[PDB]
């Protein structure tokens, strides 16, 4: 984030989390968009293990929002439209818990 | 009618190595282009009725123009508009208004000061769904993919074919399948069949991502399914394309949260737009999930999802295959005998067939070369498979 | 920064530079051997960096006067080596180029491959650069090429070689530097860069191409260079120049289907059976036995064609019980061009008479027309059934029946040639629509023949003032049909003649507008003789004059993809002034004529032409569809009928007549279930207006054309092939389509006839040497590449394992999937003789 | 050991190589991409249409003289008439005004509790209004019969029959139930396997209505705003009691019908709470049958499952042998099949399978048909087909016999 | 269901015991079997269900001589079939050493039957297989039917397998009290090729006849030709 030259946005561990359903996968889309809009940025995601975890079946178990805003982010990052200029950066202890799709 | 909105896209120029005859090609596209470019600027330029009808319309009808919906029609000449406030105003019909498309529900267009009916407002669809609509077809055709034949085969007669060749289906008498699944391990191919689809084909092209379809509010969700499906019947022929499925699809169960039961909500909606009360029209739907066991049975039963096409890890013949896509704009060395990493144990998918690649690239700038080598693929294949962890047993069977 | 080595190395450099200060014996000597070593070894080696050229920022100032001032000799050429190899990195082109000029010769490939690259793009510029003024630098140049070409040949790098030597316009090198393991890749190349680069470079690249098969003795695709530049010469030469019997065969094949008919010397061996052959007489037999084995040899009815069953019949009983004149027009179209070219029909064989006798004037003369248009290619079949009516009780039939006769005929040759002998007497009837109809028989049965005699006898019929001006315009249509695409000087001189002597009184009128058509049909394809076309044609007065000048220089770039002419056409169009409106439409016509050569162009064109018509004024928007129809025949693309279908309904008739036959021509044979559901509902909606009712069958009929089995394409193999005759008809129904009241509804419905020129067959049915049917597995996808310039046939796709005969849509390609046999020509359509493998063993 | 790339590096990297024509192809590239922006800006219109009649339609200079004389009314309901007579009337939502009626309208003609016009300044009653006609609700109903039949309908004739006897059969023939003293069940709820049949029968019921027939969309009843939902279910059954024997068709009804918890749902909940008093409780429902119809009746609240609103509980079970010929037969009628079909082992190798399975099979089988050039699908096909369709989505088989 | 039917032990609220219906449904997924009783004799046949070529076409038991006089047909599981069979040898043996007679076929069934019932009366699962018992014994002619519930009732004609509804169904329709062994044969014969996926030939059914007199005949490769010429 020092020697950049180059859009640098932010992404803790809970900030996609949200309350409300759909807050998000809007958040994250937005963020994307900024960052094109920035084009060139880098996205850091700090402790990717909040969101981003191994993906869990349905039921009360499950908690599923956090899956939605991760599944958001998998398309942003390799999905049908492909991110021009756009690096992420994400840092996460226990390598072994993310799913295999992030 | 509302023909089909298809993405625009500009030919394909087949030398792709930067040889003369790539050249030419480009140089005709863009002669074209600036053929189009002179021929439009000088038509307004080298223009010179209508013009009072227009001014007396638009004289009468005033600016800013309110967007409201029509309640109900009363009379010829009189209807009750109710403003975006929620406030009914019984309004006057001005003459200059088709009444035939005058129906109630329809966004209708008021004079600022009276609120008389001016116009009714054609599209007005949801601004989240306008966007959805593929207007610059990705550049990658079915010849970017590397195997994943039969799985092509079957999204083309789902997708492609019906529209081209209709002929076969009318004859046969058997209405040709109208949903698609794509399902299998992350990194197979499955958002590519997707774009390459896209790309040939010439029905209006919907992209979704399975959490765009959920909204904040509560009634948002379903109302924004419909906005979707509406849009796509109202281009003909249409491509509805829901990757992560399974960020709504998960299957249906007792939920004590708003939250999750406005997702099955969204997903019942879905499911009652596919196959449900009234026929879902020419618009086809293609679905990816790397977890199918996961979805609601009813969203994937035959009749909304018709061929559940599977897209396995890429085998021997299909990961050579993967190779030749990937490697050719590279300038590979003479050594490079690619059956050495193509081999592997089981695990190898596209995108390391691809990473790899872009690594056996990297290497090759670290060492100050532009041609790669076989050393530099194996370096790049230790380094970037490392994904799974052990995803083995131990010495235990013979 | 730099490593051990780095640093040593940049060191040593930097020293071996600073010797270079003063002049001792023993510092020049070594230190340009030892820069040499450096550099050679640097760059003799992968395409890492050459570190060496990297650390060398000095400057040769210095080093560059000494070596002006001493040593004129090795040490001069061994400093200009090291600098001219130093600059390959920086920006000292001419100076880049110049010190290996005049540096050290030794051999280009001992410095590096990057290097020879670099040099290559070096003498491009320079050549470039470099004019006829003085032809001393030309030579070195010429030395340099030399060697350069063999580097690339030797080490994979064709398309560099072609690339330096097409674009010094010189070509000629290939002739000798070509070698048996790149022929192909040569070959594929120049024919693919062939359509995109202009003339006259196109004209001497062809020839060059021409000369390389012919040196590498490869007959089938040399005589296809030769009809690329239309040489007839070229042509008969290719002939004499055969020694194989089975080569021979298929050549004859391949050139009947073009359409242009050599004249075949008894001498050559199988004279009559290759003769029949290239006059495809059994093209009725297999196109029969295609039929049976799919299954579909019943005639199809009009009324199940409209499929009035499922129409929503509003008027039912009541309003289809009246049968107009254009209705009736209509419905023979239909149950002509549906059923064509199956020698076979449930509804005007048996019933013909009757049905004719309805019609009045024009109508019942199309009728008589599509009495023989149901039966082509059964010659002696076609005329039995069709001399019954010959001798017709009305004698305007008469026209009619030889209208059919001649179409009947069309696509096939009798050696006997019955239809100049029918016509040698008739072609001064006073009758205008007698005369006119013989002469439309003689233009069908012998589409393309240029045999003299038909041209000399039309020139008393040129002459003939007594002729009509209708039967002027078919008379010059017949003409320019007779010598399409070969500049008939005689034919030249007449048709010039005409229109100076044409008077403006009589040129006014709208049947004026086919003497243009004839000048191009005869000088179509050949764009470098109408320069004084033109300049004679200043002389007729305007607005005509403009019109003549477009459509004549529209016609002389017919398919030469010339961008700076449709730039012309498009200013044309661009500026808005009937007549006036004339000159747009036939410049919008030559936008897609010339688009059509190139796949690139056609796709472009389309973006082009709906921009104007979207922008478009009532002509331009007119002749849009006709140019959609004309760069698109036969290939149904789903976006241009989807344009064509928006535009169906438009609020202008004019528009609609030329969309709903732009619909019609584009699905031609394609039997497509959209554009078919697409032409009911169009025929459902103007039901009221019999004009859009009447063409909207029209273009029901042209669609269904042959069940599917009929393709109206003006190219050919691999939809490269472009049918010299199919073309010149396709011109002469656009231009009279191009005004639809006044021809195609008004007086002149058998105008839409000579589309049939253009009409040929689709289809996959392989033999044996005998020419029996041979069944073969092969497969049937899209010819898409899937790689580079690797010259690839285009890695044949979408696989279908089919058994011959297969039916091959638009730009659809099928290969041998048996190596049991290998074709005499690459290509696999049409009719092909699957030769026996012999290399494989079974 | 790695080391960093410098600037000289670089230059050499994209200058010693290929450069002879790939600048030009690059700069080709770009400037076409700029020459497409530059032509998509310079038309980037796309002209939205807007309901302009066409110009002889509306040809009026008198439309400036209704504007200038008429004046916009706002609409709104009198809730009390006041003794001059003085009327109490709510604006919707702006405010309770105490207005008196415009010298143009008659006292008689205003009653309590009629919506009528006020003028925007001083809300003075100037026309009545019809009662308020909700649009979605309106647009809820039918008015174009779907063209599926019961004959399309195969291995369901006692669901079929059961549920004629509760939609139709009582409003076609009160006779027979009214002599036996019979109430014929209001309602039905069609529970089964997704993919059984439950909306065919629906469909089949509204070809065959003769009545009105109305299809309550889960998504309408579903509002932004609380208190809309229970107000469009309250709507939606005023409409159906002003008709004569309604038919509504609650089509998943698990969408807004879930078991109350306790915000949770809370809205939806509110509007389950309403249907469920509509259904049954005071004020009976009338002549309205109602159809329901879920694949999970598990979720259901007991009260919208108790026998008072969903009186009978037809289950669509998997069909048997002879519903799955059946509906093989139904599904292959128009296919062009050959003759010697067996559709009885087609049906035996379908176990436990649905009609839209069946229905997937046959359109596999078509489509294998279609494959090899043939215009006819043998039974190798159809095999084929089920071999895909059920068997895909040996030693475990091994071991039966 | 899902509470109910977890073992043979617990009692769903109609009283259905949700196992022994599973093991019908597991009967259900053999090769079909048909068995016909006529006064001539009992005539018993099946389908292979041939998986590969290289399996040998004897090493897959569909019918079994349980004794001289009387044969079963096998339609399930391969291992209760098999120890089902073994039982009924080994009780037809037994009454044959103590009685010095041929157990009658309710006999035999009733003894396969007691193993049958035991399924978890204290000295596992339902035995997932159904037998066709048929043969000759003092009463004539006979045909006995068993499922895994162990319900056993004689039977003139029963199919039994994968294609049991419809095969039952076609026998109803082609069976009468008056036919002769060849008959019963030819319309056993063709009633299998009407419900068989696969095209009837020699590899791929074992008839199996038993007649007052003579013992179990099963049609060898060369018989099995000389009756499907006809049919
Ligand atoms: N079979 C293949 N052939 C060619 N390229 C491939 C193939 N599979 C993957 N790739 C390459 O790798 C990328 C990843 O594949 P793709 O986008 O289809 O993943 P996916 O199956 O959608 O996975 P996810 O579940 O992560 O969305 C492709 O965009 C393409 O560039
Ligand atoms: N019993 C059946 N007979 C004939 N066709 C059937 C049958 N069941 C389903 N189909 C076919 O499948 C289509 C879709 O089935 P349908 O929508 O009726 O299933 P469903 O059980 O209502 O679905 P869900 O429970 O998911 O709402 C029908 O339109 C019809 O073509
Ligand atoms: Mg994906
Ligand atoms: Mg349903």
């Amino acid at each position: 984030a020092h020697h950049t030259d180059c859009t640098f946005i932010r992404v803790s561990g809970s900030e996609l989390v949200q309350k409300f359903i759909g807050e998000g996968a809007r958040m994250v889309r937005e963020l994307f968009v900024m960052a094109r809009e920035h084009a060139p940025s880098i996205i850091f995601m700090d402790e990717i293990d909040s969101i981003g975890s191994s993906r869990l079946e349905g039921g009360s178990g499950g908690d599923s929002e956090v899956q939605r805003t991760m599944l958001e982010l998998l398309n942003q990052l390799d999905g049908f439209e492909a991110t021009k200029n756009i690096k992420v950066i994400m840092a996460t202890n226990r390598i072994d818990i993310l799913d295999s799709a992030l | 009618t509302k023909g089909p909105d298809a993405a625009s896209k500009l030919p394909l120029v087949t030398p792709h190595t930067q040889c003369r005859l790539k050249l030419l090609k480009l140089e005709r596209i863009k002669d074209y282009l600036l053929m189009e470019e002179e021929f439009i600027r000088n038509q307004e330029q080298m223009k010179p009725k209508q013009e009072e009808e227009r001014s007396k319309v638009d004289d009468l009808r005033g600016t800013p123009m309110s967007v409201g919906t029509l309640e109900e029609i009363i009379d010829d000449n009189h209807a009750i508009v109710s403003t975006s406030v929620g406030s009914e105003h019984y309004v006057s019909i001005l003459s200059f208004v088709d009444k035939d498309l005058l129906e109630p529900g329809c966004s209708v267009l008021l004079n600022h000061k009276v609120h008389a009916v001016i116009g009714v407002l054609m599209d007005d669809t949801d601004p989240l769904v306008t966007v959805m609509k593929v207007e610059k077809a990705p550049q990658e055709t079915y010849a970017d993919i590397g195997g994943l034949d039969n799985q092509i085969q079957e999204i083309k007669e789902s997708v492609e074919l019906p529209l081209t060749h209709p002929e076969y289906y009318e004859e046969m008498g058997i209405k040709p399948p109208k949903g698609v699944i794509l399902y299998g391990p992350p990194g197979t191919g499955k958002t590519l069949l997707a774009k390459a689809v896209a790309n040939q084909t010439s029905a209006t092209f919907l992209r979704v991502v399975g959490s765009e379809l959920i909204q904040k509010y509560l009634g948002d969700g379903p109302k924004l399914v419909r906005e979707l499906f509406r849009v796509a019947e109202e281009h003909a022929p249409s491509i509805v394309f829901i990757d992560e499925i399974d960020a709504i699809g998960t299957k249906r169960y007792d939920s004590n949260s708003g939250g999750e039961r406005e997702i099955q909500r969204t997903m019942l909606e879905l499911l009652n737009q596919l196959d449900g009360f009234d026929s879902r029209g020419d618009v086809k739907v293609i679905m990816a999930t790397n977890r199918i066991e996961t979805l609601d049975p009813a969203l994937i039963r035959p009749g909304r999802i018709d061929r559940k096409i599977e897209f396995p890890l890429p085998d021997e013949k299909t990961k050579k295959r993967i190779f030749q896509i990937h490697t050719s704009r590279m300038t590979l060395a003479d050594d490079v005998t690619l059956d050495d990493l193509i081999m592997a144990k089981d695990d190898l998918s596209g995108a390391d067939i691809k990473a790899i690649c872009t690594e056996a690239g990297l290497m090759a700038l670290r060492e100050r070369r532009m041609k790669v080598t076989n050393e530099d693929f194996k370096k790049s294949k230790e380094n970037v498979l490392y994904k799974k962890q052990e995803g083995t047993p131990e010495g235990l069977y013979l | 920064e730099l490593s051990e080595e780095d640093k040593q190395l940049q060191d040593e450099l930097e020293m071996l530079v600073e010797r270079l200060g003063e002049k001792d014996t023993s510092l020049y000597r070594p230190a340009l051997e030892e820069l040499r070593r450096q550099i050679r070894s640097s760059t003799t080696s992968m395409t890492s960096v050459p570190k060496p050229l990297k650390f060398l920022r000095p400057h040769y100032g210095k080093l560059k006067e000494i070596y002006e001032n001493m040593a004129p000799g090795e040490n001069k050429r061994f400093a200009a080596d090291i600098i001219s190899v130093l600059a390959m990195t920086m920006s000292g082109e001419r100076e880049c180029l110049k010190y290996r000029l005049v540096g050290s010769q030794e051999e280009l490939a001992s410095w590096g491959h990057e290097y020879v690259r670099h040099l290559a793009g070096e003498v491009a510029k320079e050549w470039q650069e470099l004019d006829d003024a003085e032809k001393v630098q030309r030579e070195p140049l010429l030395t340099l090429v030399k060697e350069i070409v063999p580097y690339n040949m030797a080490h994979n790098a064709e398309h560099e070689a072609c690339d330096l030597l097409m674009e010094i316009e010189q070509v000629d090198m290939l002739e000798k530097d070509i070698d048996e393991n790149a022929y192909a890749k040569v070959c594929l190349y120049l024919t693919s860069c062939v359509n995109y680069v202009p003339e006259p470079e196109n004209s001497a690249l062809l020839r060059c191409a021409l000369g390389v098969f012919r040196k590498f003795s490869r007959f089938p695709e040399a005589l296809r260079l030769a009809l690329m530049l239309n040489d007839m010469e070229l042509v008969e030469d290719i002939f004499t120049s055969c020694k194989d019997v089975v080569v021979q065969k298929q050549m004859a094949f391949m050139l009947g289907r073009h359409g242009v008919f050599l004249e075949l010397s008894e001498d050559v061996e199988e004279y009559e059976d290759l003769t029949e052959i290239m006059s495809n007489v059994q093209l009725n037999s297999n196109f029969l036995a295609l039929a049976r084995e799919l299954d579909i040899m019943e005639p199809k009815v009009p009324d199940d064609i409209y499929k009035t069953h499922l129409e929503n019949n509003r008027f039912g009983g009541s309003g289809s019980q009246v049968d107009s004149a254009r209705m009736n027009l209509a419905s023979s179209f239909v149950n002509g061009f549906v059923n064509a070219a199956f020698g076979q029909d449930k509804l005007l064989t048996d019933d013909g008479n009757k049905w004719l006798y309805k019609n009045k004037d024009h109508g019942m003369l199309s009728a008589a027309a599509s009495l023989g248009m149901i039966l082509l290619w059964d010659v002696d079949g076609g005329l039995t059934q069709i001399d019954k009516y010959l001798y017709s009780s009305e004698d305007y039939i008469k026209s009619g029946a030889l209208l059919a006769c001649g179409i009947v005929n069309s696509g096939v040759r009798n050696e006997c040639d019955p239809a100049l002998a029918l016509l040698s007497d008739y072609v001064l009837h006073n009758s205008n629509t007698m005369r006119l109809g013989s002469i439309f028989g003689l233009g069908l049965a012998y589409a393309g023949s240029n045999r003299e005699d038909v041209l000399t006898l039309l020139l008393p019929v040129m002459g003939d003032s007594k002729s009509s001006m209708e039967v002027a315009g078919v008379t010059a249509l017949a003409c320019g049909m007779i010598a399409v695409g070969s500049c008939n000087g005689d034919v030249t001189s007449t048709i010039l003649q005409t229109i100076m002597e044409k008077s403006e009184t009589e040129l006014k009128d709208t049947y004026a507008r086919w003497l243009p058509l004839g000048l191009g049909l005869n000088h179509l394809g050949k764009g470098e003789a109408i320069e004084a076309i033109l300049a004679a044609l200043e002389v007729v007065s305007e607005p005509f004059r403009s019109f003549a000048n477009t459509l004549v220089d529209v016609c002389a770039y017919a398919g030469s993809g010339n961008v700076l002419k449709v730039q012309q056409l498009l200013h044309i169009c661009s500026e808005h002034f009937a007549d006036m409106g004339a000159h747009q439409g036939v410049a919008v016509l030559g936008i897609a004529l010339i688009a059509m050569g190139e796949e690139i162009g056609a796709e472009m064109a389309l973006r082009t032409f709906g921009h104007l018509l979207r922008y478009g004024e009532p002509t331009l928007r007119r002749a849009v569809p006709l140019a959609l129809a004309l760069i698109s025949v036969s290939n149904p693309r789903l976006n241009i009928l989807d344009t064509l279908s928006k535009f169906s309904h438009d609020a202008d008739p004019e528009v609609s007549y030329n969309s709903i036959f732009a619909m019609g021509m584009v699905g031609s044979g394609t039997n497509n279930a959209r554009l078919a559901a697409m032409l009911r509902q169009l025929a459902q909606y103007h039901a009221k207006d019999p004009n859009n009712l009447f063409m909207v069958r029209l273009a029901q009929g042209l669609t269904h054309l042959g069940k599917g089995t009929l393709t109206l394409c003006p190219y050919h193999s691999d939809r490269q092939l472009m049918s010299q005759v199919a073309v010149a008809g396709l011109l002469t129904v656009l231009v009279s389509f191009l005004d639809v009241r006044n021809i195609i509804l008004g007086k002149s419905h058998y105008v839409l006839y000579g589309l049939v020129a253009a009409m040929q067959p689709r289809m996959l049915v392989t033999f044996d040497e005998e020419l029996r049917p041979l069944p073969v597995s092969v497969r049937v996808g899209q010819a898409v590449d899937v790689v580079g310039q690797a010259g690839k046939p285009k890695t044949i796709t979408g696989f279908q394992t089919h058994t011959t005969p297969v039916l091959l849509a638009h730009g659809e390609r099928a290969e041998l999937a048996t190596e049991e046999f290998l074709p005499v020509t690459p290509i696999l359509e049409g009719f092909v003789i699957l030769r026996k493998n012999p290399n494989y063993d079974l | 050991p790695i080391r960093a790339l410098d600037e000289g590096d670089i230059a050499l990297l994209k200058t010693y190589g290929q450069s002879t024509y790939s600048r030009q192809i690059k700069q080709v590239e770009d400037d076409i991409q700029q020459l497409l922006k530059k032509i998509n800006e310079l038309t980037g219109i796309k002209e939205s249409d807007t309901g302009l009649a066409p110009p002889a339609l509306w040809d009026l200079a008198a439309d400036k003289q209704t504007l200038q004389s008429e004046q916009p009314l706002q609409v709104a309901r009198c809730t009390k008439i006041i003794n001059d007579p003085k009327y109490i009337i709510n604006v919707k939502q702006f405010a309770k005004f105490v207005v008196d009626l415009s010298d143009q309208v008659a006292p008689t003609d205003i009653e309590e509790g009629m919506r009528v016009g006020v003028d925007r300044n001083k809300y003075q009653i100037h026309i009545p209004l019809p009662p308020k006609i909700d649009p979605t609700v309106t647009m809820m109903q039918v008015e174009e019969k779907p063209d599926v039949t019961y004959s399309d309908v195969g291995g369901c004739k006692e669901q079929i029959e059961k549920l004629r006897e509760v939609v139709e059969t009582p409003l076609l023939h009160p006779e027979r139930f009214v002599n036996l003293g019979i109430e014929p069940p209001k309602g039905v709820l069609l529970f089964g396997p997704p993919g059984t049949g439950k909306t065919l029968c629906a469909r089949a019921v509204a070809n065959r209505t003769d009545a009105c027939f109305i299809r309550v969309i889960g998504s309408e009843l579903v509002q932004k705003y609380v208190g809309e939902g229970a107000r469009m279910v309250r709507e939606l059954f005023e409409m159906a009691r002003t008709k004569k024997a309604c038919l509504i068709f609650f089509d998943e009804i698990d969408a807004i019908g879930g078991a109350r918890f306790d915000g949770g749902d809370n809205e939806v909940q509110r509007t389950m709470l309403e249907l469920i008093n509509q259904l049954d409780g005071f004020d009976p429902r009338g002549n309205i049958k109602v159809l329901m119809a879920t694949n999970r009746p598990d979720t259901l609240d007991p009260a919208l499952m108790r026998p008072g609103r969903l009186d009978r509980k037809i289950e669509f079970s998997l069909p048997d042998l002879e519903g799955r010929t059946h509906i093989f037969k139904i599904h292959a009628r128009s296919m062009s099949v050959e003759r010697d079909i067996r559709f009885e082992l087609l049906a035996r190798l379908c176990p436990n399978s649905t009609g839209a399975e069946i229905r997937s099979v046959c359109t596999e089988a078509g489509m294998f048909a279609i494959r090899a050039r043939r215009k006819i699908a043998t039974e190798k096909d159809f095999l084929e087909a089920v071999n895909k369709v059920i068997k895909s989505y040996t030693p475990r088989y091994m071991t039966y016999n | 269901r899902s509470e109910y039917d977890r073992g043979v032990n617990t009692f769903s609220p109609e009283g259905r015991l949700f196992q022994v219906e599973y093991a019908i449904e597991a009967i259900k997924l053999g090769s079909t079997a048909i068995g016909i009783q006529t006064s001539e004799g009992v005539c018993l046949a099946v389908e292979k269900r041939i998986t590969s070529p290289l399996m040998e076409p004897s090493s897959i038991e569909k019918i079994v001589e349980i004794d001289a006089h009387i044969g079963c047909a096998m339609s399930g599981l391969i291992k209760d079939a098999k120890t089902l069979i073994d039982k009924a040898r080994v009780e037809t043996q037994n009454h044959w050493f103590t009685y010095n007679e041929t157990m009658t076929v309710e006999s035999v069934t009733q003894a396969v039957s007691n193993l049958a019932l035991q399924f978890g009366e204290e000295d596992s699962r339902p035995f997932g297989v159904a037998l066709l018992f048929g043969g000759v014994d003092e009463k004539g002619p006979q045909l006995f039917h068993m499922d895994p519930s162990g319900t056993f009732v004689q039977c003139d004609a029963r199919a039994i397998g994968s294609a049991s509804e419809g095969a039952q169904s076609s026998l109803q329709e082609v069976y009468h009290k008056s036919m002769t062994l060849k008959e019963a044969i030819k319309s056993s014969l063709i009633i299998l090729k009407q419900v068989m996926e696969e095209k009837l030939n020699a590899t791929n059914i074992e008839l199996a006849t038993v007649q007052p007199g003579q013992n179990f005949h099963m049609f060898t490769k060369e018989e099995l030709e000389e009756v499907i010429k006809d049919i």
